[PDB]
C-alpha cells in the first residue's frame, strides 16, 4: 500500500463498476456510504471515480469522516464537507505488521496549518516551533515532521 | 500508557560513577525529548533540555559538562544518564518527563518520571542507634504529655520508626532526619499521649531499617 | 541569563482565599505571530513527583478544575488559584522556555482563625544507655504551632550555646495546619557530665513571653 | 465641598499584584438618564505630566492594555490595575466633574522577595574647602534599602542633634526597587570645632539594632 | 496634532507678575477650554476649569481671585494666564489641558501641557559651591566603598552633576536637592565602587550650572 501522508490517487474512468463484490465481500470491516446508500451504486453513473489508498492504525479509521479533527484529519488526509463517496477499511496485520516493528509507515505529526481538503503534502521540512530559526537543524522547538 | 518508570535508588563512594535508567511505555519513543532535572533536598532544579528521539546531538547545562553523559537504546526506548567523578554534594533526586508538543508549541513537559536516589558519601551503611525520650513532666503540660524514640547515626537514608506496630496514629510525628557533620543522619520520632497515661499502656517504637536488616522494638516510660 | 524571580513564599493563608504568585525575567512573547506566552505553572505534592499546571500561561488546565487559573503578558504574569482548598498545598514553580534553565519558588499551608496559639515545649534528657556509648543527645520538642518562625535557644548552665545543635520540622499538617518542630542538643559525655542545668528556651507569637523547659543532670 | 479622600498609600508590591485603590465623596451620579458617574482616573509618571486612564469610571480606556481596570458605583469605587508589570510605578489621582477641583493620591514602588534587607551606611565629614568658607556639612549616606521608613538620628558627643539635618530620597530604583537617603547635618565652622565625635545613627527593619557610623573631627 | 506646547521656565522675585503661554496646535482651538492646574513639589493639584473658545466668560478657585487673569488670541489659538502679586510660596509648577468632551459628557482632559517653572524667591542667581565627599572606611563594608561631590548653595534649580564625564551609571545616584532656609538649594550625588578600587581609577564629578555657565571638575580621593 501506501503512506498515510502521501496517499495513493487513482483515477478510475470510463469502465463498468460493479460495487457488489464490494459490497457483499464480508471481507470489509468498515463499509460506509455518505453521498449515496450503497446498494444504490449499481445503478447510477457519474464523471469520474477516485480512488485514495493509504495504511492507518486501527482506531484512526473514525477521522476518515467528513468533518472530523485529529492528527490524520488535520494534516494528512482531509475530506471535503460534502462527501459524496464511500469509505471502506479492512484489517491488514499478518501482511504490514512485521516482528521487531515495521518503521516504514510513517505519517506527519506536524503542520503549520491544517490541509485543505483532498490537499496532499509531501514536504520534509523541519517544523519551527520556536521563534529561534531552525536553520535546517533539530533542537528544542525544532522537530523532524515525520513519525513512524 | 504515558509513563516514565525510574530505577536504581543507590548509593556510592566521592570519587566514582553512576548509571541511571527511565523507562517508557505507551509511545513512539523517539518522537519526545527526554529531559532530567535535579532536585536538592528543598530546593529548587536545574539541567536544561536535551537528546532527541533519532540520533539526537544532546545538549547541557554548561556547569555540568563532561561528567555528563547520555544514552539511550532503540530497543525499546530507554533513556538513560551516566554521571562520573562524583563529589558528594551532587547528592540529590534526578528525573525524567517526556516534554511533550502540540502543532504551535509544546506545552511543559507530558509526563514526570517517579525519581531516583543518589546518596554520595564516604559511610557505606550502618544500623542505627536508638534511645527511648522519656515522658516526663518537662513535656507534660495538662491533660498531655510527650515521649518518642531517638534512632540516630545511619547512613543508609531510608529507615522508619512505627508506634505500637502501626497502632497509634494520634501524635506520633516523625521529624525529618538531619545530615550531621559525621556523615551520618539522625532523626526523631514524638507522640503526645494523656498525662494520665504516661505509662499505662503500651508504647513501644519499631525501628526497621530497610538497606540493612534491622528490626528492635524499644519501649519508653516516665523518666525513673 | 533570564532569572525567573518569584516575589511570595510561604502563604498559608485560610483556604479558599486568593494566592496570586508573581515572577518575571526577560520576556519571552515569542515571535511568529504565534504571539502567546513561553512558561508553564507546575504542581509538586511533598514527597511526589511534579504535576502541570497552566501552560503557554494561557489557561489551558488539563484534568484541571478551573479554581486554579493563570493569566499572563510579555514579562510579568501570574498563577491566581481561587477558591483555593485542601490539598492545595504544594510548591509552586515557574518556567522558562527557549531560554534553557528554570528557576521559581512558593507554597503554603494554613492560618486558622484563633489565636496565634503556641507550642507544647518538651526537654528530653540523654538516656542512659547512651551516655555508655559516650555522647549526650538533648532533645527538646515543640508540639503544634502556626508561626513556625519560631526560635529554640539552648541554654548550658544559663550560657547561650551555639553551634552544636540541629532542628528539622514536620509538614503543616493536614487536619490542624501546624508546624511541630525538634531540637537536637549534642555533647560529648565527657563535657556533658561538667554542667548542671540544660534548659531550652522557646520563644513564639502565641507566648507572651519565653518558655523554658529545663532539668537538671543528674536529678531523678 | 467634595472631598476625594484617597485610603491607600505606597502600595510597594510585587509586581503582577491587584492594587486597590478607593476613595469617595458626595456622589455625583448625574442624572439625565446618563447613569455612568463622573470622574476619571489618571497616571502621572515621575518628571512627566499626566496621562489618561480609566473615565466615567466606565473601563473607558484609551490606547491603553487592559491590566489597568476601573470600577464604579454612585459615590464609592476604584482603579484595580490586574497583573501590574514594571513601568507601572506612578502617582494615580482620581476626579470631581461637575464639582470643581480635584483630589487625589497614590503611587507604588517594590517589595522583593529576600529579608527586609539594610542599608549600607556612611558618613562623610566637612571637607577642608568648606571649612575655609565658615561651614560645615556633614553627609551621611543610606544606600540601597526597601523600606523606607529609615530613621537618620545625628549625634555629636552623643547629644541627639534636632533641627538643623534635611534628608532627601531617591525614586523607588527600577532595577532593584530600593531606596536610597541622604541626610545633611549644617554647622558653622566656630560650632564644628566645639566637638569632636560626629555620629550617624541608623535604624531600619533589616537592621536588628541600629548602625552608627562615626568619625573624630581632626583624626586623619 | 494633539499637542500642547507650553514656555517660560523661569523665575521671578515677591511682590511681581508673570504671564505664561500655552501653544495648542491639531484642532479648531476654540471649541474645548482651558484648564490650569498648580502642582508643588511632590502633592496634589486644583484650580478649577474656566475659560472657552468664543469669547468665554472664565470662571476661577476662589482662593486665587483678583491675581488670576485669562487672556488669549484668536491669532493661532494661545491660552495664557497672567498671575500677580506673587508671594514666594506659589513657587510650583503649571500645566494646560483641552478638557475633551465626546456626545453624553466630555471625558478627562483630552491632552496635557509640558508644564513650566515659576520660582518665587529674592535670590536672583548664584552659582554652586562643590566639596568632594572621599571614600572612608566609615563609608566603606566589605567589598564595595561609596564616594560623592556636594554641591550646595545655588538658586537656580535645574543644575547637573555627573560622574566622569557620563561615564559610570553604576551606584551613581543624585539625590533630590533641598531647600534651605538661606533660600539657596544644595544637593549630594554618591556612587559605591569597589573598595578594592578606593583611588586607583579616576572618580571625578562634572558640574554643570546651565541658568550660569559653571562647569568644574572635581576629583574624589579616600581620605589623608
Ligand atoms: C540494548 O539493545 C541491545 C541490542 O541492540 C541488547 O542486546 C543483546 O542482549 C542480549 C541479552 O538479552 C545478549 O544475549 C546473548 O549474550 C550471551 C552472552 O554474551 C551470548 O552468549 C549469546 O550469543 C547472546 N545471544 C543473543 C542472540 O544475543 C546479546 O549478546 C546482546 N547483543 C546485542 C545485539 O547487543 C541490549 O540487551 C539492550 N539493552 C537494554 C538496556 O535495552
Ligand atoms: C495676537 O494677535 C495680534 C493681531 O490681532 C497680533 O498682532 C500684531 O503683531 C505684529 C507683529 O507680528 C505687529 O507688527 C508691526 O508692528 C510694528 C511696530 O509696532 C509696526 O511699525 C508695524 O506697522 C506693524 N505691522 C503690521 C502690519 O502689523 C502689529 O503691530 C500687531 N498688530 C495687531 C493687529 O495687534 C499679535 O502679535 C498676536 N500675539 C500673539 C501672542 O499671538
Amino acid at each position: 500500500f501506501a503512506s498515510v501522508y502521501a496517499w495513493n490517487r487513482k483515477r478510475i474512468s470510463n469502465c463498468v463498476a460493479d460495487y457488489s463484490v464490494l459490497y457483499n465481500s464480508a471481507s470489509f470491516s468498515t463499509f460506509k456510504c455518505y453521498g449515496v446508500s450503497p446498494t444504490k451504486l449499481n445503478d447510477l453513473c457519474f464523471t469520474n471515480v477516485y480512488a485514495d489508498s493509504f495504511v492507518i492504525r486501527g482506531d484512526e479509521v473514525r477521522q476518515i469522516a467528513p468533518g472530523q479533527t485529529g492528527k490524520i484529519a488535520d494534516y494528512n488526509y482531509k475530506l471535503p464537507d460534502d462527501f459524496t463517496g464511500c469509505v471502506i477499511a479492512w484489517n491488514s496485520n499478518n501482511l504490514d505488521s512485521k516482528v521487531g516493528g515495521n518503521y516504514n509507515y510513517l505519517y506527519r505529526l506536524f503542520r503549520k496549518s491544517n490541509l485543505k481538503p483532498f490537499e496532499r503534502d509531501i514536504s520534509t521540512e523541519i517544523y519551527q516551533a520556536g521563534s529561534t530559526p531552525c536553520n535546517g537543524v533539530e533542537g528544542f522547538n525544532c522537530y523532524f515532521p515525520l513519525q513512524s | 500508557q504515558v509513563q516514565l518508570v525510574q530505577s536504581g535508588a543507590e548509593v556510592k563512594k566521592p570519587g566514582a560513577s553512576v548509571k541511571v535508567s527511565c523507562k517508557a511505555s505507551g509511545y513512539t519513543f523517539t518522537s519526545y525529548d527526554i529531559n532530567w532535572v535535579r532536585q536538592a533536598t528543598g530546593q529548587g532544579l536545574e539541567w536544561m533540555g536535551w537528546m532527541n528521539p533519532n540520533s539526537g546531538n544532546t545538549g547541557y547545562a554548561q556547569k555540568f559538562q563532561g561528567r555528563v553523559t547520555m544514552t539511550r537504546n532503540t530497543s525499546i526506548s530507554t533513556a538513560y544518564m551516566e554521571l562520573s567523578s562524583l563529589r558528594s554534594e551532587d547528592t540529590a533526586v534526578y528525573y525524567c518527563a517526556r516534554y511533550i508538543v502540540v502543532v504551535p508549541a509544546a506545552k511543559g513537559f507530558d509526563p514526570w518520571g517517579q525519581g531516583t536516589l543518589v546518596t554520595v558519601s564516604s559511610a557505606s551503611t550502618k544500623g542505627p542507634s536508638v534511645f527511648p525520650l522519656a515522658p516526663s513532666s518537662k513535656s507534660t503540660s495538662g491533660g498531655t504529655a510527650a515521649l518518642g524514640c531517638l534512632v540516630k547515626d545511619y547512613f543508609p537514608e531510608p529507615v522508619t520508626v512505627s508506634w505500637n506496630s502501626g497502632a497509634l496514629t494520634s501524635g506520633v510525628h516523625t521529624f525529618p532526619a538531619v545530615l550531621q557533620s559525621s556523615g551520618l543522619y539522625s532523626l526523631s520520632s514524638v507522640v503526645t499521649v494523656p498525662s494520665s497515661s504516661l505509662g499505662t499502656q503500651t508504647y513501644i517504637c519499631n525501628v526497621n531499617h530497610k538497606p540493612s536488616n534491622t528490626k528492635v522494638d524499644k519501649k519508653v516510660e516516665p523518666k525513673s | 541569563d533570564i532569572v525567573m524571580t518569584q516575589s511570595p513564599d510561604s502563604l498559608a493563608v485560610s483556604l479558599g482565599e486568593r494566592a496570586t504568585i508573581n515572577c518575571k525575567s526577560s520576556q519571552s512573547v515569542l515571535y511568529s505571530s504565534n504571539n502567546k506566552n513561553y512558561l508553564a505553572w507546575y504542581q509538586q505534592k511533598p514527597g511526589q513527583p511534579p504535576k502541570l499546571l497552566i501552560y503557554w500561561a494561557s489557561t489551558r488546565e488539563s484534568g484541571v478544575p478551573d479554581r486554579f487559573s493563570g493569566s499572563g503578558s510579555g514579562t510579568d504574569f501570574t498563577l491566581t488559584i481561587s477558591s483555593l482548598q485542601a490539598e492545595d498545598v504544594a510548591v509552586y514553580y515557574c518556567q522558562q522556555y527557549y531560554s534553557t534553565p528554570l528557576t521559581f519558588g512558593g507554597g503554603t499551608k494554613v492560618e486558622i482563625k484563633r489565636t496565634v496559639a503556641a507550642p507544647s515545649v518538651f526537654i528530653f534528657p540523654p538516656s542512659d544507655e547512651q551516655l555508655k556509648s559516650g555522647t549526650a543527645s538533648v532533645v527538646c520538642l515543640l508540639n503544634n504551632f502556626y508561626p513556625r518562625e519560631a526560635k529554640v535557644q539552648w541554654k548550658v548552665d544559663n550560657a547561650l550555646q551555639s553551634g552544636n545543635s540541629q532542628e528539622s520540622v514536620t509538614e503543616q499538617d493536614s487536619k490542624d495546619s501546624t508546624y511541630s518542630l525538634s531540637s537536637t542538643l549534642t555533647l560529648s559525655k565527657a563535657d556533658y557530665e561538667k554542667h548542671k542545668v540544660y534548659a531550652c528556651e522557646v520563644t513564639h507569637q502565641g507566648l507572651s513571653s519565653p518558655v523554658t523547659k529545663s532539668f537538671n543532670r543528674g536529678e531523678c
